[PDB]
């Protein structure tokens, strides 16, 4: 189990670690998070008590280095940093654990929620969507735009999601206009899966990362990308059976985790009604359709 | 965006534009079968593609063979319309290509946008105008060429005859929409108004009768009376 120590907590802040969250008081003796499960990516996220503007946070994998958080009073945020000195890092963590100045990642043994949300998400793929190659961890916030949003403005601070545009020459073969617009199988299987993603795992990894950035940061462009990747599958007549069965699991756990009170801002009525009730795959998402009908029947 | 009464003069400026009306592309008669079920029989249709400034009409005749063994014909008809308008634009020299295509029905927007991806600078727009272009098949010479077609054909007309020698394109369009609205509302009464007097004929190379300026005023008044008379009958008003 790995540890993200904190230098201090000089400003009152709600701290997120994956799907969990904790309130820390101004100058409270808080020195970080221990017992973080090895084997998954994680996200540590922040919302300041005195300015709920900019949710922000860091995607990381404790297998890739020793990371800690330090408040920067100039830039006014909690920053993730890497410690290259292993013995210094172990000595700081040991001191904080002995003084019980750390919260424990509160995982229930029965509880596969975080695995179910991050099954296909890998740090190397996050670092290609979020470009800052000098760090092994990835900063995301509420306001960051996507490459596609910027096309329709600082490119270094952008989310490089794969551009999906149903009315683009990439999506429509000359001579197959009606076929390709009404059945997106070409666009899904040849252009996206065989061409850009190489396999369904990379496609699902990006879809899962988009959802988590939408949910944890209220990142609007991430929400658009999540819905576009759902709609591209549901709008395709020809999808491998394993991909449909896996999409149903992926979406079920996303819909299960979503805060009930955020459904109005995180769920697109048009996309979900189309995917569940009109699309080629309207009958392929049994688990997702049942949880959506029982939890958010007003959206539908 | 959408074309309405706020931007009506835009139709007669010097930016090439076309109206596309798909109403008459897929046309059927509905009839009983021997077993007492119902069946459709397609008849020849047409795309109505009009330059409202010049009167140039690109009438693409849709022959019934294009529907043979096809499904969801009302959906296909929109895509076939977009395919043929796209083909017409590509057939025109660059300086004759439209800068805007206005579709009379909003269901034509996505099919035309997708067929015109290669032309990102041609704007595809809906209109809030209710234009009577469905009544095109009430113009005897347009009906005759559509019904006689034995294969796909494009026929070029000037829907204003020689009117632009005497009137502006705004006035020519107003006269056309009034004639087509009257033909749509009461075809028999409109044709009686147009053809009753046998001393006024239609030139071989025209669509409408050779009315003098004063006779056009009389005809236009009789068309307005027809439309009001019919509105009084519909609503008992």
């Amino acid at each position: 189990m790995n540890t993200v120590p904190f230098t201090s907590a000089p400003i009152e802040v709600t701290i997120g670690i994956d799907q969990y969250s904790f309130n820390v008081k101004e100058n409270q003796p808080f020195h970080g998070i221990k017992d973080i499960p090895i084997g998954h990516v994680h996200v540590i996220h922040f919302q300041h008590a005195d300015n709920s503007s900019m949710r922000y946070g860091y995607w990381f994998d404790c297998r890739m280095g020793n990371f800690y958080i330090q408040y920067d009073p100039k830039d006014g945020l909690y920053k993730m940093m890497e410690e290259r000195d292993g013995a210094k890092f172990e000595n700081i963590v040991h001191n904080f654990k002995e003084r019980q100045m750390m919260v424990s990642y509160p995982k229930i043994d029965e509880d596969d929620t975080w695995y179910n949300l991050t099954e296909f998400v890998q740090m190397d793929k996050i670092r290609k969507i979020v470009r800052k190659d000098e760090n092994q961890f990835s900063y995301v916030d509420s306001s960051m735009t996507t490459v596609q949003e910027n096309e329709l403005s600082d490119p270094a601070h952008s989310l490089n999601y794969t551009v999906i545009n149903f009315k683009s020459r990439e999506a429509i073969r000359p001579g197959h206009e009606m076929e390709d617009f009404l059945d997106k199988s070409y666009y899904l299987n040849t252009v996206m899966l065989q061409g850009i993603f190489k396999n369904s795992s990379n496609y699902f990894g990006e879809l899962q990362f988009a959802f988590l950035n939408a949910m944890f940061f209220g990142n609007y462009g991430s929400s658009l990308q999540w819905h576009a990747m759902i709609e591209l599958i549901c709008s395709s007549a020809t999808v491998p059976k394993h991909m449909l069965d896996k999409l149903d699991e992926i979406l079920y756990y996303q819909i299960k985790t979503l805060p009930e009170q955020y459904s109005d801002i995180l769920l697109n009525e048009r996309v979900w009604n189309i995917c569940l009730y009109s699309s080629f795959q309207k009958n392929s998402l049994h688990n997702t359709e049942k949880i959506m009908e029982n939890k958010y029947p007003e959206l539908l | 965006g959408a074309m309405n009464s706020s931007n009506y003069a835009e139709l007669f400026n010097n930016d090439i534009k076309l109206f596309v009306d798909d109403t008459n592309v897929y046309r059927v008669t509905v009839h009983k079968t021997f077993e007492g079920n119902v069946a459709t029989k397609a008849i020849n249709g047409c795309i109505f593609t009009l330059n409202p400034k010049t009167g140039h009409l690109f009438l693409k005749i849709i022959h019934t063979s294009v529907w043979a063994g096809q499904k969801r014909l009302s959906q296909l008809a929109k895509w076939k319309t977009a395919e043929e308008v796209s083909a017409l634009v590509r057939s025109l020299p660059k300086e004759e290509q439209p800068k805007q295509i206005i579709v009379t029905r909003k269901a034509m927007l996505d099919p035309l946008e997708v067929h015109m991806l290669d032309f990102p600078n041609i704007a595809i727009r809906p209109t809030e105008l209710r234009l009577p272009f469905s009544a095109a098949m009430s113009i005897d010479k347009l009906s005759d060429v559509v019904m006689k077609a034995t294969e796909p054909q494009m026929v070029l007309f000037n829907i204003y005859d020689d009117w632009l020698d005497r009137i502006s394109s705004y006035t020519a369009f107003s006269r056309l929409t009034l004639l087509l609205r009257a033909l749509k509302t009461n075809e028999e009464s409109a044709k009686m108004i147009l053809l009753s007097d046998p001393t006024i004929t239609i030139k071989s190379y025209h669509l409408w009768p050779s009315f003098t300026d004063e006779q056009w005023i009389t005809i236009e008044s009789q068309m307005r009376d027809l439309i009001l008379t019919e509105y009084g009958r519909k609503y008992n008003v």
